[PDB]
RNA sequence: UUAAAGGAAUUGACGGAAGGGCACCACCAGGAGUGGAGCCUGCGGCUUAAUUUGACCAACACGGGAAACCUCACCCGGCCCGGACACGGACAGGAUUGACAGAUUGAUAGCUCUUUCUCGAUUCCGUGGGUGGUGGUGCAUGGCCGUUCUUAGUUGGUGGAGCGAUUUGUCUGGUUAAUUCCGAUAACGAACGAGACUCUGGCAUGCUAACUAGUUACGCGACCCCCGAGCGGUCGGCGUCCCCCAACUUCUUAGAGGGACAAGUGGCGUUCAGCCACCCGAGAUUGAGCAAUAACAGGUCUGUGAUGCCCUUAGAUGUCCGGGGCUGCACGCGCGCUACACUGACUGGCUCAGCGUGUGCCUACCCUACGCCGGCAGGCGCGGGUAACCCGUUGAACCCCAUUCGUGAUGGGGAUCGGGGAUUGCAAUUAUUCCCCAUGAACGAGGAAUUCCCAGUAAGUGCGGGUCAUAAGCUUGCGUUGAUUAAG
């Protein structure tokens, strides 16, 4: 607690802040176009966004 | 949790007049966007609706990452009695559309 | 899983069972035992605290200097 | 791969959106009867301003 | 706010369709959900369910639409009453693979055997005018090592592009 | 002393068993080379308070992991409860929060302590309890991926053969990229897999269309002109959708459709399937995506509120905060850059592209033109661009011509290493990056062994995404230059 040093780190530039949109993977995500998904989850939601396969 | 009593009224007054609210599972997030006026933080919105599940009053699931909420039948009548409200002030789940 | 240097315990409070901060004389006469907090919300609402030489409002957080 | 083990595969999700264009000189109350004529989820049509 | 570019319009409404898919799958699992279709209007916008049982997705005087629309409103940022859902009975209940997989969930969570459950849903689809269909039930069966059952029945294509729209996976 | 040994047929796997076919994850013929040298990076080992961890053809530039702190588990230390709910006591004659001063500490942590105010039943304690977990177990599992497995295979029904497992079907051959076809026939009839299909690459001087793409024509502007003429040369100079003060589609963008099918001619073979070149033609094998049955005790519980059980639960494996480590070096191993010059390297000229990304509900910080200050890195103001609308005809490198250097460990190589300058940021120290001057090591074509590939192909050569605040020797795409050798 005690707000002065509670969240005192800069959660900014760098991978301490870039979270996955789905359920917060912080290892190897995609900042492109505002997808902001974990790459493990991009095959779960490939057909649903509009990122269909190689054609 | 802390339960500041003028601020539980702040979160109960909207969770009663509509049966929905949209907290997002990140606790170090400074401001709740839907209330936005009575300087309440994201954390108690979990830690008061934890208390509304565990009595048996509200019911929730889990989104991708957000929380949703739906009132039970027991949760409806208890909260108007909690806020000193009659059985004419009603939640928005009975009938609001035409 | 031993930790022999003994980390400190919980913040236990004052718990002293005596308030009595309005002395009564001459069949009813009022005494502010401590100075009141001169803030812009709590004039004669609360008591400004009293250390042995300094004063500091416990709520509104302004201070009275070292004298 | 959801792990790091495999034999080095790389799939290429490519999305290709197309676009066309049409002018008008017409008054824009009947721009409303240009919009509301197909329900059609598979279009994204945009209304350019009629200030000229 | 001020408007944004076109390549991120198309992942905005893409990720809009993916999220309420995941929520309504968790929300309407026990009612035979089977997907949603969106319509965007610059007015009151328009969404439909494809539910098997249009009973439970309705409330009394529409309760499980009006709170199932308000969380749609109050999450993304749709304005004051600009969105509406609808229940809709999906034609040939035993032909979209997601629906009865949600309904054979409760044939396994109901407490039957897996072999009564698999053959029961297999004959149903067959008698609902199917050309070929299969079910694989994989996991921890009777025993300790997880071995898998499959019940391929009829004829089925697997390769090329026509395994995109002649088939539905679940 | 022991529950099998032993017989005969069947399906697989195997054989340094025979026959027949295929593959540059195989060879022959050849090139690029790694292994030799410097280095960046990965793994083991040793060392450490910790050097967290997974994997040993299908591990070793892999965990889309190029970590300054965050992320992060590991180590050293300081806080917080973010332990819901149910049970009783402590709660009105003194339960629970917060906080200035100071010896408090890493610390403006009220952590503790002295002193002492404030908060308002929220709680605290006792007990049962969820809970959280980048805590274990991928040999409890789901999803997914990897592989034998990119090679041509797999299966019922129904008959026949058989006590029976099983088998013929699924074949002697001919042919084919291929159980691909012909045909041969106790088998007949079918399904996948292949193919087809989708994308892409190539011709459409055909069709439809163009103030966000252009061409041609014209009027103006400017220069040049033997001479002095201009329907002469140059112009990405200006204007021709602004209410017509021009048309048009070759080049740009797509959209439909057309196009090649092994069709024609010959030689072959059972004039069967087909093969061999030739003629027409843009093209007579464009390249990849998807991909079967049945499986591995393949990997991942550290993507996941996918998850069973166990462990841990406030002196927490939860979680915040500062520092250290993930980068430490007698050694070895694997990818990869630069090289080792004269077919080179300098210096100055001349020069031609494609692929694509770009300002946010959260998250605040993008592409940059120009102008003016700096010998470079840079700095300020002004703008455009949410984009065929701006960067931008993307003046990339190689190259080419012009000069300097001459076989010298040299102006080749630029490791190592000193000092200074700026940008990034909360922080550059254990050097983030960029720039300067100075320093000038091996390295003189590479042992046994081994990879990759045959047509815009190998290769030299740069640019562009992705990780990004700073960030590419990595990866994934792009175009330029462009081959020797092969049809077995
Ligand atoms: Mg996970
Ligand atoms: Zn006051
Ligand atoms: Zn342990």
């Amino acid at each position: 607690g005690h707000q002065q040093l509670y969240w005192s780190h800069p959660r900014k530039f760098g991978q301490g802040s870039r979270s996955c949109r789905v359920c917060s993977n912080r290892h190897g995500l995609i900042r492109k176009y505002g997808l902001n998904m974990c790459r493990q989850c991009f095959r779960q939601y490939a057909k649903d966004i509009g990122f269909i396969k190689l054609d | 949790m802390l339960m500041p009593k003028k601020n539980r009224i702040a979160i109960y007054e909207l969770l009663f007049k509509e049966g929905v609210m949209v907290a997002k599972k990140d606790v170090h997030m400074p401001k709740h966007p839907e209330l936005a006026d009575k300087n309440v933080p994201n954390l108690h919105v979990m830690k008061a609706m934890q208390s509304l599940k565990s009595r048996g009053y509200v019911k929730e699931q889990f989104a991708w990452r957000h929380f949703y909420w739906y009132l039970t039948n027991e949760g409806i009548q208890y909260l108007r009695d909690y806020l000193h409200l009659p059985p004419e002030i009603v939640p928005a789940t009975l009938r609001r559309s035409r | 899983y031993t930790t022999p240097k003994k980390n400190k315990h919980k913040r236990k409070k004052v718990k002293l069972a005596v308030l009595k901060y309005y002395k009564v004389d001459e069949n009813g006469k009022i005494s502010r035992l401590r100075r009141e907090c001169p803030s812009d919300e709590c004039g004669a609402g609360v008591f400004m605290a009293s250390h042995f030489d300094r004063h500091y409002c416990g709520k509104c957080c302004l201070t009275y200097c070292f004298n | 791969t959801p792990c790091g083990e495999g034999s080095k595969t790389w799939d290429r999700f490519q999305m290709r959106i197309h676009k066309r264009l049409i002018d008008l000189h017409s008054p824009s109350e009947i721009v409303k009867q240009i919009t509301s004529i197909s329900i059609e989820p598979g279009v994204e049509v945009e209304v350019t301003i009629a200030d000229a | 706010a001020v408007q944004i570019s076109k390549k991120r319009k198309f992942v905005a409404d893409g990720i809009f369709k993916a999220e309420l898919n995941e929520f309504l799958t968790r929300e309407l699992a026990e009612d035979g959900y089977s997907g949603v279709e969106v319509r965007v209007t610059p007015t009151r916008t328009e969404i439909i369910i494809l539910a098997t049982r249009t009973q439970n997705v309705l409330g009394e005087k529409g309760r499980r639409i009006r709170e199932l629309t308000a969380v749609v409103q109050k999450r993304f940022g749709f304005p004051e009453g600009s969105v509406e859902l609808y229940a809709e009975k999906v034609a040939t209940r035993g032909l979209c693979a997601i629906a009865q997989a949600e309904s054979l969930r409760y044939k396994l969570l109901g407490g039957l055997a897996v072999r009564r459950a698999c053959y029961g849903v297999l004959r149903f689809i067959m008698e609902s005018g199917a050309k070929g269909c299969e079910v694989v039930v994989s996991g921890k069966l009777r025993g300790q090592r997880a071995k898998s059952m499959k019940f391929v029945d009829g004829l089925m294509i697997h390769s090329g592009d026509p395994v995109n729209y002649y088939v539905d996976t679940a």
